[PDB]
């Protein structure tokens, strides 16, 4: 039904002073059911360029019937 | 590949009667027989499936009741002794076999009641009063509903045990005649 | 030296320094506070507003009439805990400053209702849970693929189990056999005649 | 979907998107708890999800070559 | 007799609770529902005049390894009057 | 020496079993024995040796109904170099609510969002586990970091209030 | 006092239909019991609950098997041929609302008498697949079937399949064995 | 210790000094109804209505003025403390008194709120405890085991949570013996020292 | 551990039982046809469930007939 | 006290003296009483040769109905009188019947404590602990100074086989309270004794 | 009236300047009235939105509160005459997922609450990074 | 004299148990570990047992005379267990019993001096059995049926599928 995203950039963490690691995070609001549930994602740089390129495989796929 | 006890050949003559018949006190509620007893004869994930094979098999030719011919038919490609083997068990514990059925009829339900166990005090005194002199049943009950085992506890005094027993009484009027 | 309706202990501190203030009053308006404390233990209900007005003419606060009502309840209950009887009692509160006149009034009302009070209190005393009620349904089954004829029937109960007064019931189900039926009936009337020769 | 109980027939487009999630076991007690899910979207979802995808993909080289 | 005043009224507090236990006087009675309004009301109160670190300690007191002086230090940030 | 071994929560049952059928001892007389010597130690244990001093020690175990050569075992187990070890044990009775077993972070920078192009706003992520086996993570936005912060330094200084005044008011 | 008995009728039939709902229906929220007592001022000082009892008796004797009408009468006239005994025509009224709450009656009973979970309705779905990540070329159909449990008086569960062309063959192959079954135990 | 006030909040007491003690005495009035019945925005809107009078300021002041009750009353701070700090705001010396009185007449009740804010920890409420014996069971039927029931019942941040317990009479001996040390200590020399050199 | 043809459930085997209630605490003449069904079922983790649920006779041919269309309708395309 | 018919019939049997002996009878009694006690025990029992020349079907029914027999005799806790009136009934002599009562004096005690080890409890506390503190302040409160009472109770689930601690906070008055319910309850104890 | 939440949506996310809304909405046909009601209201309250939406959070747990207690240990069961300080926070976290709130009950020493506050520092250490 | 009888042995047992004082947990000899707690205690179960029959008919003797069949007490592992079986066993067979021959009142042994075996009960209850299966022969056309609509299922083969797909399409993202 609905989705959200945030992109950031981390500078630090417990046991690293200093990273640049780059993330993305995910809501996905799916019906599971008469009730509702929302599943919470992470997501590295190229899994998420992965996950791009797949959706636009699958976009491709999806009109050739129709 | 013909009937599912083909994977059975591989098993001498002489220890078939051990495997089948702790096959067969396994279903009805028993232990079943354990891999270092036969393994060099079959290979574990493989041991599995024939096991079942032979469950499965047992008890579809018990549930359906086949006459005679139609069961020593369906083992003609098999070892010259395993057939007679196969047979005589068939025709020695078809009633536990058909018992274990009937109960795990039962078991298409939410729940089934495994076990239980009463126990009988007398209550002395107590906070409110020191005169109470009441007689107290606790029933226990481990009933098994999806896929665990659920204990519960019910306290009863008199008038609640004999209201209890009178229900139950009048399903058994229906019960014994239903037989 | 030690009193008994208390238990045969000391009579504590609290019910003391309190009886006192219970003293401060009109023994008309205690017959009618008395009554109104013994109705609310007997489940009758309390009127708040009757008891403050009945006491308003002392002008006694919040923490005066609390020990009040307090007392009252706590020596009555103690009282009734040990079958003890107005004459005892009365004497029993004269040794305690409570002025014999106080003491009779009290026991007017006291010694006219202690078996509802001593029925009730064993009605609801100590308990874990209770059957509230029970239902049964019978089967008989005809056919079924794991075996092609059975022809035997089947017991479903359900018991209804209160935890507590004024709480939700929990349901109880079960599927039960014909054999474990007839031997948990068994078994239950063998616990009724073991539990019925205590009286 | 080539039919169903309320149409005897159609020929419309679908996706089913699967994800592998893995948990923090410390999060969940003892148990590794990696779980499956299934979403069934449609056109104007993954038309939603692409573009949205596109316009993250957009600044982030904007900001590489920036 | 002075010194029940400040810690001699064992007994009367004793005999309320007592009371108390089974019992709930009608003003109390909706103080309770009345609690949770007087809770928010406080906590938003204070997160009206929150002390807000709006002032910063200047750049190089690191020298300090103490647990009496770095904290003392450390308040100094959020200007509050001590 | 098995009711001492007892008191660190080592399980030794058998033991006890054995001696007793070894010495011909009935059980209700073992248990007695057993009962009296651990909680005469219980108590003895609870004061510092500042306050329970030996001589005190064995004038109150004074001979009536007791042997003279065993006060010496009593000493030597309460005044010996396991007393610290109980100390150090009995220290870890006095707790009544989790500890803080590790505390990781990571500090992310949101640059976009769905309801927002550019966000630009620093945030915490903070996990915590504890020591009842219970993991908690959650984020926490940098007011109420600070407020945290300002809360921990408050109680940093109550405390050192408490420490001083607890030798200047209790020394007089 | 022989109030209402011979007299009114309305509170009888309110007061049946009111058990109706109370018992049956499982509609116990807000019953006409707390206001045809302020309505009605009729209620016997000393003997009011006991002849409640009486109507509870009726209630639950027809509710046994549900006989012929013809059948009802002798049974209606036999109880009721003694004091304080229903009409002729107070007895064919109530002979009527039987009728008129026969199905309605019997079905909450079957329905407040499950034990297990119940089919609340079935909503299927027949697929034809085209390909996936790897694959690249899938003509296989499948069905998808989606089932409503639920026990009474709990919210309803759902459960979603997988099917190809052998296993629907199979599951239809068992239903059409259960049908022969329901056949042949006929006679 | 002392209330040297915060500059921010100093400058949202300016509207009272500008305002005669006659609506001082209702505006502290109106920080003890939004203590207690809490706080509607919407009166500002009648004290609009009734006064024309603009309603940011009006809820800067009362806003302001219950802060400062607040943190008067979380310390206990005495009169001299509260008059030697609230010499800075240049208001009138009756308004300074009545600012005082009713903060003094307003402590117990507001600490009494205040109380309610700390972490909420189980608590004790009732104990209930019933003794039986067992005298059968489904493999014996003639024993003798008597054990002691107890229902133990603590409150959570408001919930009531009951919890279903047994024990024997040696280990209720211990329970009691322990216990017994546990309120004994309170009256020894160290928790005296404690207790009395600290207040 | 991917595989496409499972996706959500496939149940793994399928039986029933064929009975009528016969009395009840409410009502001693029930007496009504009824059919059960017992479902076992694995996820993507391996595993098996149980499922278990009762219907009537009506049901169950809508049951069958829904089915039996689902077959044809497969069939053709 | 109720017996079943083939248990009976068992016993009816066990008495021939053609069918078993002295020796026989005593074998079968014991090797009744290792399987009954021993949690280690294997088709051995009848691996006895001195037994090997009856059928194994009269012996086996005669092992479970010896076996039925003594542990009805333990649920009932019947002693001498009884267990010799029933055998008289079902025509012993004196040798078999002092021989079973010999065995069933020899080994009583370990089936007293079996049959009651069975059932379920409430759970059984052991022990509990203590904390004293002298509470000060909270964040919204800034002086108190009043005494809390730390609790512990260590508690053993029959259920789960696990040591689960309950911890409540008390305050002197709830502590009195407390401590007052168990001392009643041990007075009710103690007068329960006294009678 | 989701219409116009969606322009107000929309206007946030580029965080426009009222003289674009002016130039664009009455390009699509809108009476020159309610282009006015749209610029004043966004001119009035504009940065507020951003500024509230800029403290928005996704993840599921949040934290809320903060309360802490402060008491001196004596003694116990297994010790006496003691003089030791403790403290206890307590941490409300908001399980928006479950539209609830839980507790978390702490305890700490003087060393304990020591290391926390070194760890507080050095995370703050990291966030100045970004002036 | 029970009813006092039982109460002083009551008050003997609580004495006694009074007597013993409280030891820790982990010194605890198994005696006391039944006074003092009940970390022993097991709980009940059942299972499926079963035993030779004294029934020389044929074939199934020969198992029941086999090795394979083990003496009934010690077909389960745990002693527990077999007690368990047993007693169930037993009161199950008495239970079966009571449904059989049994010397009872003079009311109740009337039937059993003429009872054929499950023969002369069965006209009684072929009444009942008549009233199951005419039930169930209602609704098999009673209401919904008749079900054929053999319309819908068969007519798809002729026609079978007119339409499909091309090349693989793709465009550009917008």
């Amino acid at each position: 039904i609905d989705m959200e995203w945030k992109f950031g950039v981390t500078s630090g963490s417990s046991e690293l002073e200093k990273v640049g690691s780059i993330f993305l995070q995910l809501k996905l609001v799916v019906k599971k059911g008469n009730q509702t549930e929302n599943v919470y994602i992470e997501l590295t740089l190229p899994q998420f360029y992965s996950f791009l390129h797949e959706m636009e495989r699958v976009r491709t796929s999806m009109e050739c019937f129709c | 590949e013909g009937t599912p006890l083909w994977r059975l050949q591989k098993l001498p003559a002489e220890l078939g009667p051990q495997l089948l018949h702790k096959i067969i006190d396994g279903i009805c509620g028993r232990a079943y027989p354990v891999y270092q007893d036969y393994h060099t004869v079959w290979e574990s994930e493989e041991w599995m499936h024939v096991l079942e094979d032979i469950a499965k098999f047992f008890k579809a030719i018990v549930g359906k009741n086949l006459p005679d011919e139609e069961i020593f038919q369906q083992l003609n490609q098999l070892n010259s002794l395993h057939q007679e083997t196969i047979m005589k068990c068939v025709k020695s514990r078809k009633d536990e076999i058909k018992q274990a059925l009937s109960r795990e009829i039962v078991a298409i339900s939410s729940a089934q009641l495994q076990d239980f166990d009463w126990q009988v005090k007398l209550a002395l005194s107590s906070d409110k009063i020191a005169a109470l002199r009441m007689p107290l049943l606790s029933l226990h009950l481990d009933v098994k509903e999806n896929g665990e085992v659920k204990p519960y506890s019910i306290e009863m005094s008199r008038e609640e045990l004999q209201n209890l027993i009178q229900s139950l009484e009048a399903a058994n009027k229906v019960v014994l005649q239903l037989k | 030296m030690r009193f008994r309706f208390c238990g045969d202990l000391d009579c504590p501190d609290w019910v003391l320094a309190e009886i006192s203030t219970l003293a401060k009053m009109s023994s008309v308006k205690l017959r009618l506070l008395c009554s109104q404390v013994l109705k609310e233990l007997l489940g009758q209900g309390i009127d708040y507003e009757k008891i403050l007005k009945l006491t308003a003419d002392a002008k006694f606060e919040s923490g005066d009439v609390k020990a009040t009502v307090a007392v009252l309840s706590f020596i009555l209950s103690s009282a009734a805990k040990h079958s003890v009887d107005g004459e005892s009692l009365s004497s029993e509160l004269q040794q305690l400053g409570l002025p014999k006149e106080h003491a009779a009034s009290l026991c007017r009302c006291y010694e006219e209702k202690q078996s509802p009070l001593q029925k009730h209190l064993r009605v609801c005393s100590l308990r874990m849970n209770r059957l509230a009620g029970v239902g049964w349904r019978v089967d008989y089954t005809l056919s079924s693929s794991l075996l092609q004829s059975v022809e035997e029937p089947m017991v479903h109960l359900r018991l209804e189990v209160a935890a507590a007064p004024g709480t939700p019931a929990q349901p109880v189900a079960m599927s039960l056999s014909a054999d474990k039926f007839q031997v948990l009936l068994a078994e239950l009337k063998q616990a009724q005649t073991l539990m019925s020769s205590l009286g | 979907k080539t039919s169903s109980d309320s149409i005897s027939r159609m020929a419309v487009p679908t996706c089913l998107l699967q994800m592998k999630i893995q948990e923090d076991p410390s999060l969940c007690g003892d148990k590794p708890s990696i779980s499956a899910v299934t979403v069934e979207l449609s056109k104007e979802t993954l038309d939603t999800m692409l573009d949205g995808l596109g316009r993250i993909r957009d600044q982030l080289s904007a900001v590489a070559s920036k | 007799i002075e010194t029940k005043e400040e810690m001699g009224d064992y007994i009367r507090s004793y005999s309320v609770s007592q009371f108390q236990k089974t019992y709930s006087l009608p003003e109390d009675d909706d103080f309770i529902k009345r609690k949770e309004k007087a809770i928010k009301t406080v906590v938003d109160l204070s997160e009206v005049y929150k002390p807000r670190r709006k002032y910063k300690r200047h750049q190089g007191a690191e020298e300090l390894l103490d647990e009496e002086s770095r904290i003392h230090a450390t308040l100094l940030e959020y200007g509050r009057r001590y | 020496k098995f009711v001492v071994s007892s008191l660190q929560g080592e399980d030794c049952r058998e033991a006890v079993q054995r001696l007793g059928v070894s010495a011909n001892l009935p059980e209700e007389q073992l248990g007695a024995l057993l009962a009296g010597m651990h909680t005469l130690l219980q108590q003895a244990l609870r004061l510092p040796p500042t306050s329970l001093k030996p001589d005190t020690f064995r004038d109150q175990l004074q001979e009536l109904c007791i042997p003279q050569d065993l006060v010496g075992d009593l000493a030597s187990v309460v005044f010996g170099s396991q007393r610290p070890l109980l100390d150090s044990v009995a220290q870890q009775q006095g707790a009544w609510l989790p500890h803080v077993a590790d505390f990781r972070w990571r500090v992310d920078v949101a640059i976009s969002t769905s309801a927002l192009a550019r966000s630009l706003q620093p945030s915490v992520l903070m996990q915590l586990k504890l020591s009842d086996g219970s993991a908690y993570r959650f984020e926490v936005p940098t007011a109420k970091f600070q407020e945290l912060r300002y809360s921990v330094a408050l109680v940093l200084k109550e405390m050192a209030d408490l420490e001083k005044r607890c030798e200047r008011r209790l020394q007089d | 006092m022989a109030a209402g008995e011979l007299e009114g009728g309305k509170p009888l039939s309110g007061l049946l239909n009111a058990l109706a709902q109370d018992t049956f229906h499982g509609y116990p929220g807000i019953t006409e019991e707390l206001l045809r007592s302020q309505l009605y001022p009729e209620v016997p000082p000393e003997e009011f609950r006991p002849f409640l009892a009486k109507m509870r008796g009726i209630l639950k004797s027809i509710a046994s098997a549900d006989m012929d009408f013809n059948q009802l009468e002798a049974f209606l006239t036999a109880q009721t041929k003694k004091q304080g005994g229903i009409t002729s025509d107070q007895a064919a009224v109530i002979s009527k609302f039987w009728k008129s709450h026969k199905t309605k009656i019997r079905e909450s009973l079957m329905n407040q008498s499950r034990w297990n979970s119940g089919l609340r309705g079935l909503s299927w779905r027949v697929d034809g697949k085209s390909q996936s990540r790897h694959s690249a070329q899938i003509h296989t159909p499948v069905a998808i079937i989606e089932l409503e449990l639920g026990k009474y008086g709990q919210e309803s569960e759902f459960l979603c399949l997988e099917f190809d062309e052998v296993k629907v063959n199979q599951i239809l192959k068992t239903l059409s064995e259960v049908e022969e079954s329901i056949s042949t135990l006929i006679s | 210790m002392l209330l040297e006030l915060s500059e921010e909040h100093k400058e949202h007491l300016a509207f009272l000094p500008q305002v005669d003690s006659a609506v001082v005495a209702e505006f502290g009035r109106i920080a003890v109804e939004f203590l207690r019945r809490g706080a509607n925005p919407k009166i500002y809107e009648g004290a609009a209505r009734k006064l024309n009078v603009s309603s940011d300021t009006v809820q800067h002041g009362v806003e302001g003025l219950t802060y400062l009750l607040t943190e008067s009353s979380k310390l206990m701070i005495s009169e001299l403390d509260f008059q030697d700090s609230v010499f800075v705001l240049g208001f009138s010396e009756e308004l300074n008194k009545l600012l005082l009185q009713l903060y003094l007449d307003n402590r117990k009740e507001i600490r009494t709120i205040l109380s309610e804010l700390a972490p909420s920890l189980p608590s004790y409420h009732n104990l209930e405890w019933r003794l039986d014996v067992q005298l059968a069971s489904r493999s014996l039927r003639q024993q003798i085991k008597p054990a002691v029931t107890i229902k133990l019942h603590l409150n959570q941040n408001g919930d009531h949570n009951t919890k279903v317990l047994q024990t024997d009479p040696a280990t209720l001996l211990h329970l009691v013996q322990q216990l017994e040390q546990a309120l004994e200590e309170m009256k020894t020399n160290h928790c005296r020292r404690v207790v009395r050199n600290i207040k | 551990l991917d595989a496409k043809s499972d996706v959500t459930n496939q149940l793994v085997d399928f039986q029933w039982k064929l009975g009528m209630a016969v009395s009840s605490d409410t009502c001693r003449s029930l007496k009504y046809p009824y059919v059960a069904v017992m479902l076992k079922v694995a996820d993507h983790s391996g595993q098996v469930k149980t499922k278990c649920f009762e219907m009537t006779i009506p049901q169950f041919q809508n049951f069958y007939r829904q089915f039996k269309e689902i077959a044809a309708v497969i069939e053709t395309v | 006290m109720e017996l079943s018919e083939s248990v009976q019939k068992g016993f009816q049997m066990l008495a021939d003296p053609r069918s078993f002996d002295s020796n026989a009878f005593t074998l079968l009694l014991r090797a009744a009483f290792q399987s009954l006690l021993d949690a280690q025990a294997d088709e051995a029992v009848l691996d006895h040769p001195d037994l090997k020349h009856i059928d194994p079907v009269v012996l086996k029914h005669c092992h479970a109905a010896a076996a039925t027999y003594i542990l009805e005799a333990g649920k009932h806790r019947a002693d001498k009188s009884t267990l010799s009136t029933y055998l008289e009934d079902c025509k012993f002599d004196r040798e078999r019947i002092e021989l079973f009562c010999t065995e069933y004096q020899n080994n009583k005690n370990s089936l007293e404590i079996l049959l009651g080890s069975i059932g379920r409890s409430l759970p059984h506390i052991t022990d509990v602990s203590w904390r004293l503190e002298y509470q000060i302040k909270t964040n919204q409160l800034h002086r108190m100074y009043r005494p809390a009472y730390l609790v512990t109770l260590s508690v053993q689930n029959t259920d789960s086989p696990s040591y689960p601690e309950i911890s409540f906070s008390c305050s002197m008055e709830q502590l009195q309270d407390l401590v007052g319910k168990l001392k009643d309850a041990s007075k009710s104890l103690e007068r329960a004794t006294q009678l | 009236l989701e219409t116009i939440s969606f322009i107000l949506e929309q206007a946030v996310y580029h965080n426009v300047k009222p003289a674009a809304l002016q130039q664009q909405l009455e390009n699509i046909h809108l009476r020159q009235d309610k282009a006015e009601a749209f610029v004043n209201t966004w001119s009035s309250m504009g940065q507020e939105t951003v500024e509230k939406f800029r403290q928005r959070i996704l993840a599921p747990c949040k934290l809320e509160t903060v309360g802490w207690q402060l008491n001196l240990q004596m003694a116990h069961s297994a010790q006496a005459k003691l003089k030791s300080p403790q403290a206890v926070l307590q941490l409300g976290v908001n399980n928006e997922d479950s539209k609830s709130l839980e507790k978390v009950l702490v305890e700490f020493s003087h060393k304990e609450l020591f290391d926390f506050y070194n760890k507080l520092e050095t995370i703050q250490a990291q966030l100045d990074s970004l002036t | 004299g029970d009813s006092a009888i039982l109460l002083r042995a009551i008050g003997s047992q609580i004495r006694d148990q009074l007597a013993l004082p409280w030891v820790p947990p982990h010194l605890r000899t198994p005696k006391l570990q039944h006074l003092q707690g009940s970390a022993l205690q097991k709980p009940f179960h059942a299972s499926r047992l079963v035993v030779p029959e004294l029934s020389s008919r044929g074939e199934p003797r020969e198992f029941q005379a086999s090795p394979l069949l083990l003496p009934v007490p010690t077909q389960v592992p745990q002693p527990v267990g077999r007690v368990a079986s047993l007693l169930e066993h037993h009161a199950l067979q008495l239970c079966q019993q009571t449904g059989r021959d049994r010397p009872g009142d003079e009311d109740w042994v009337h039937r059993t001096s003429r009872l054929p075996p499950q023969e002369d009960t069965r006209a009684q209850r072929q009444r009942l059995q008549k009233q199951l299966t005419e039930h169930l022969r209602q609704s098999w056309g009673l209401l919904g049926a008749p079900i054929q609509a053999r319309d819908l299922g068969e007519l798809l083969q002729a026609w079978g599928a007119g339409a499909k797909t091309g090349a693989p399409k793709g465009s550009r993202f917008t």
